[PDB]
């Protein structure tokens, strides 16, 4: 099970000039502060998320900041993520700026939700604070990382509330007293990120870490034959295998996924199962301790049968976006009401917004206009509602059909309720810019097949990384070799 | 007419070699003096039906002690010698009933001792002789140092003889310095169950109460004055969730309660007069407060209002004035910063002379800030902040004399004291404390403290100590988790209440032992 694993985080923290000046421009004074507040979150992390929190990197600026910061926390992010994509090139799953600065703003940082492991999403924005504050908030952050939402929705009906009336949970509004715990819903919400297919790499466990490395940590470090973790976890699991981070030499493999009775499992066997449409099973290498890393099936792959297309391991469906903004009793509406709606170009339906102006949906491209779901609460799961609801009524054969939308903005220069890019319109048809387009118009990569008409010659499935994986009994860079 | 026993003249009398003095006088008879006489004491309240004395005297006896209203009924009675005696003790009425008295001599008795305010009652008096006396100058004579500059009748001047460092030295030269006679202690009086946040004090209709904040249950507890037993008992609660602070204002003989909650708190009460039950009676925004640590209430040029500190980032500290009928919204300070606390402080601004009325509000890793008021706009402007001094969890201020001081409560490292000078505080005394979560000044009966809590260590009571001008370590008492410490006044009683947040609140009495 997904949510059974241990996932883990490899994390590198930024610190900008600001965040080196209040630590007296040491070096050794940011880099230890940061380890803690780090640690911390960790502890959190792993109490309640089943979550390691590891630092892979850290970069300080000593000079003055590469550039310009902003009272703005998502002004900032967009800024602090347009420097990482072009400059930081270290891997990592999460790149956390730490800010001297504090920024005038309800939230004490900024994260893009559900980012984890983007290059461009994959960051948070964080302001400065003393270490318990600074490690709730890197706890709320990475939270909006691994796609865990204030769920506004929930909370006025009140069915999701943090139970602890003195001091709040993470997510909530931070007081001079802090909080240690996430609500229940928080979890879930978790889990059903991990569960549509986000945050595939947070399953990959760190090979090397920034601190120096000590034996008994849990995990393996250059020089170090094994890790079994603490004594009490060692006799869990790799008790004999391993001892003191010396292999004995009967036994190999100490403690994994793909390791058992400290012998390595043959190759073939499955670690962990596809989680969704999307995803790909990870299989046990037999050259390795750990599980091989997790993959997923290519962009452009069928999803939920007809209705979707696979993107980074998760099925972007109308359906699913309309569950996804006002809740899941609601359901995408019917294509007529698209059909009809979207055409007339009114505050009602649209393809698009312009100053003063409203932009008629065009007759070939409907379905990736404005989103229309059929049962519609008043407040958005996520996001905040800019005007109202939108209803309207149409009746096809002589049945009555509900659509209704809203605009739901996350943040200003991003606003929901507009059908995602990618979804399928129509056949070898994706969503792009409130338009219909083939599917050959962008050319996705397609792995290699020897038959014509087919993936993977029709005996595999094309990944993330595309490479075929091949289907039982059969071998090959192709999959074209039959080797039962 | 005359007793034989003594010897005796139309107009005057002269007394000698007897044990009783005579219970009838002639008449005319006017002057007495007992010379030598084997009197064992004065007898209590002597001298009865025998109005006429204008003058009395006793020489040569021998007196263990001279009881109180002894010389009553001597309306006119003016002379008054008595000297030359062996006396180990007088008390302090025994002048009193005498309003009409001019000379008074007790000199050369070898009086060592005096009793304060043995010559209250004689506003007649012209001269007085002590002379002669074995003095020993302690807290028994310090009355009379005070009693020797104010009084306009004339007295010769006497010695101290004792104790020796002090020999053969005028009474009257001595000033108020040189003499430590008082000394202070708090003893623990009642232990009280619960567990406090804030405590805090409030007067309705003469009569003073206490409201303590206990966070846990969420009720805001009412205290009031037992006089059957011991003083402290409950009389009433207010019932929320997550109380933090309780703050009392009695506006124009109304009370108000404003209590502050972690849990869509908020919430303004009034007292109903004929019910005499709380009636909830506002609700504060919760999108402005939402976490609010701190209540602070304060008067301007016949205004009240109160303050809440909001350590949530999103929620915002504001001021609400009273119309009237109400509290509403004023003015919003500091905003997306974390308050821990505020504290309202009239302190003189150079160049004004007057004394401005100030907030300072202390934000969470942070530098504390100053805030002006400005009459014309009815707001705070001109933001100033103390400078060097970082994450102050709390500040709180006092007076001595004309000058202003301020105590800042910081949790990890130094807490120090500075002084307000012209434009600025400067440091006067540093302290360091581990987990100090408050420093709190308190004046009883014009005595400043300091107590500086700890949860890892003992809690430090200071003194102020007027010559040093800096406080001095004083008593540690014992408390789990200081949060707050309130002077409590009855009816010349006065406590010491210390919150607790992880333990049982204390209550300690003020013991004062004292001589003149
Ligand atoms: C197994 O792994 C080791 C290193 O871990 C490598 O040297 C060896 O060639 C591998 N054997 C295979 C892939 O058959
Ligand atoms: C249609 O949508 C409107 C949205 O305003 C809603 O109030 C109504 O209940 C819906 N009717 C249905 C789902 O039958
Ligand atoms: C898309 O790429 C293919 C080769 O991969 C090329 O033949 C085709 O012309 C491209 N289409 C466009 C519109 O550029
Ligand atoms: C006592 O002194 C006051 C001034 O201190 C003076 O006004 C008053 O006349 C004096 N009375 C006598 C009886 O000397
Ligand atoms: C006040 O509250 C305390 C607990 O905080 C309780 O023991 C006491 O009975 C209450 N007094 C009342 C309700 O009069
Ligand atoms: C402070 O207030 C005065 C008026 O009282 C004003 O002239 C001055 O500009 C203010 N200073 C700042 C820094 O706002
Ligand atoms: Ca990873
Ligand atoms: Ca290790
Ligand atoms: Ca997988
Ligand atoms: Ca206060």
């Amino acid at each position: 099970n997904v949510e059974e694993e241990t996932k883990y985080i490899e994390l590198m923290i930024v610190n900008d000039h600001l965040m080196f000046k209040k630590h007296r421009l040491s070096v050794v004074h940011t880099n230890t502060y940061a380890k803690s507040v780090v640690n911390m979150a960790d502890l959190i992390y792993k109490d309640q998320l089943k979550t390691r929190i590891v630092l892979v990197a850290m970069e300080t600026w000593a000079t003055d900041n590469k550039f310009a910061i902003s009272e703005n926390p998502l002004i900032t992010l967009r800024e602090f993520m347009k420097y990482r994509r072009d400059f930081i090139k270290e891997k990592s799953d999460a790149v956390h700026l730490f800010s001297g600065s504090q920024f005038e703003s309800s939230r004490s940082g900024a994260a893009y939700i559900g980012g984890i492991c983007s290059l461009l999403k994959g960051g948070g924005v964080n302001e400065f604070g003393k270490t318990d504050l600074m490690a709730v908030t890197l706890a709320q952050s990475l939270a909006h990382n691994i796609g865990i939402i204030s769920d506004k929705r929930k909370l006025a009906s009140g069915e999701c509330k943090c139970e602890d009336t003195w001091s709040g949970c993470i997510m909530g509004d931070t007081g001079y007293y802090l909080p240690k715990k996430f609500t229940q819903c928080n979890i879930e919400e978790y889990h059903d990120f991990l569960n549509s297919g986000g945050g595939a790499c947070l399953f990959n466990k760190p090979s090397k870490l920034l601190d120096p490395p000590e034996c008994g940590n849990g995990f393996i470090e250059t020089g170090e034959e094994c890790d079994c973790g603490t004594p009490a976890e060692c006799v869990l699991e790799g008790a004999e295998c391993c001892k003191k981070c010396t292999l004995t030499q009967d036994s190999q493999c100490s403690d994994g996924l793909c390791c058992k009775k400290c012998k390595f499992q043959p190759m073939g066997t499955v670690c962990r199962e596809a989680v969704n449409d999307c995803d790909i099973r990870e299989t046990c290498s037999g050259n390795s301790s750990q599980c091989a890393p997790n993959i997923h099936k290519m962009d452009g792959y069928s999803c939920d049968g007809v209705q979707g297309i696979c993107f980074g391991g998760r099925c972007k469906t109308r359906d699913r976006q309309c569950k996804y903004i006002w809740g899941q009793k609601v359901t995408a509406s019917d294509k007529y009401c698209y059909e009809k709606l979207n055409i007339e170009g009114t505050e009602k339906g649209n393809c698009g917004k312009d100053k003063d102006t409203w932009i008629q949906c065009n007759k070939r491209d409907v379905l990736c206009g404005y989103l229309l779901c059929t049962n519609i609460g008043n407040i958005p799961r996520l996001g905040e509602l800019d005007g109202e609801i939108t209803s309207t009524l149409v009746v096809q054969q002589g049945r009555t059909l509900n659509c209704s939308g809203g605009h739901v903005k996350l943040e200003e220069d991003v606003d929901l309720g507009y059908v995602e890019d990618g979804t399928p319109c129509g056949p070898q048809m994706m969503c792009l810019e409130h338009r219909c387009l083939p599917v050959a118009s962008f050319n996705f990569s397609t792995c290699l097949s020897s038959k014509e008409g087919t993936i993977c010659s029709g005996n595999g499935v094309c990944s993330n990384e595309l490479k075929c994986v091949c289907n039982r009994h059969w071998i090959g860079s192709d999959c074209n070799t039959y080797f039962p | 007419k005359c007793p034989a026993v003594c010897t005796c003249t139309k107009d005057n009398a002269l007394c000698e070699n007897a044990r009783s003095i005579p219970r009838t006088v002639p008449p005319d008879v006017i002057s007495l003096s007992f010379v030598r006489s084997g009197f064992t004491e004065i007898s209590e309240g002597s001298f009865n039906a025998t109005p006429s004395l204008q003058l009395l005297l006793f020489t040569s006896n021998s007196f263990d002690v001279i009881s109180d209203d002894a010389f009553i009924g001597l309306p006119h009675l003016e002379y008054l010698f008595i000297e030359n005696n062996n006396i180990k003790s007088i008390s302090r009425h025994t002048f009193r009933g005498l309003k009409s008295l001019i000379h008074l001599s007790l000199a050369n008795n070898n009086l060592q001792t005096l009793p304060k305010d043995i010559f209250k009652g004689l506003d007649s008096l012209t001269n007085v002789d002590l002379r002669g006396n074995s003095f020993n100058c302690d807290c028994k004579l310090k009355w009379l140092v005070e009693w020797l500059g104010h009084t306009n009748a004339t007295v010769e001047d006497i010695y101290c003889e004792g104790p020796p460092e002090y020999k053969k030295r005028k009474i009257n030269s001595l000033s108020s310095k040189d003499f430590d006679c008082i000394i202070t202690e708090f003893a623990k009086s009642q232990d009280l169950p619960y567990q406090s946040l804030s405590i805090d004090t409030f007067s309705y209709l003469n009569d003073e109460y206490v409201v303590i904040a206990q966070p846990f249950t969420g009720k805001c507890i009412f205290l009031e004055w037992d006089h059957v037993e011991k003083t402290f008992r409950n009389y009433d609660n207010i019932t929320g969730t997550s109380t933090v602070v309780c703050k009392p204002i009695v506006i124009e003989t109304q009370l108000y309660v404003i209590v502050a909650q972690l849990f869509g708190g908020s919430h303004i009460y009034k007292r109903d007069s004929f019910a005499n039950k709380f009636i909830k009676i506002q609700d504060i925004e919760i999108l402005k407060i939402r976490k609010p640590n701190d209540i602070e209430t304060f008067k301007i040029e016949n205004n009240w209002y109160f303050v809440v500190a909001d350590s949530s980032k999103a929620g915002f500290t504001t001021i609400y004035k009273w119309n009237g009928n109400g509290f509403y919204s004023h003015q919003s300070l500091h905003a997306w910063y974390r308050d821990t606390d505020v504290e309202y402080l009239e302190i003189v601004r150079t160049p004004q002379t007057l004394r401005t009325p100030h907030l300072i509000l202390s934000s969470s890793s942070q530098r504390p800030v100053i805030y002006q008021w400005n009459k014309a706009t009815q707001l705070f402007t001109n933001q100033t902040d103390i400078p060097n001094m970082e994450d102050v969890y709390a500040v709180k201020h006092f007076s001595v004399k004309g000058d202003v001081y301020i105590c800042l409560t910081r949790f990890i490292g130094d807490s120090k004291v500075m002084k307000w000078g012209g434009s600025s505080f400067q440091d006067i005394q540093r302290m360091p404390s581990q987990g100090s979560m408050v420093f709190q000044p308190l004046q009883i009966n014009n005595y400043q403290y300091a107590i500086l809590g700890s949860d890892y260590s003992f809690t430090q009571v200071y003194n102020w100590d007027a010559e040093k001008a800096k406080f001095v370590k004083f008593q540690e008492l014992n408390v789990q988790a200081p949060r707050s410490f309130t002077h409590v006044s009855i009816n010349k009683r006065n406590f010491l209440f210390a919150s607790s947040f992880k333990g049982n609140t204390q209550i300690y009495k003020h013991v004062i032992v004292d001589l003149s």
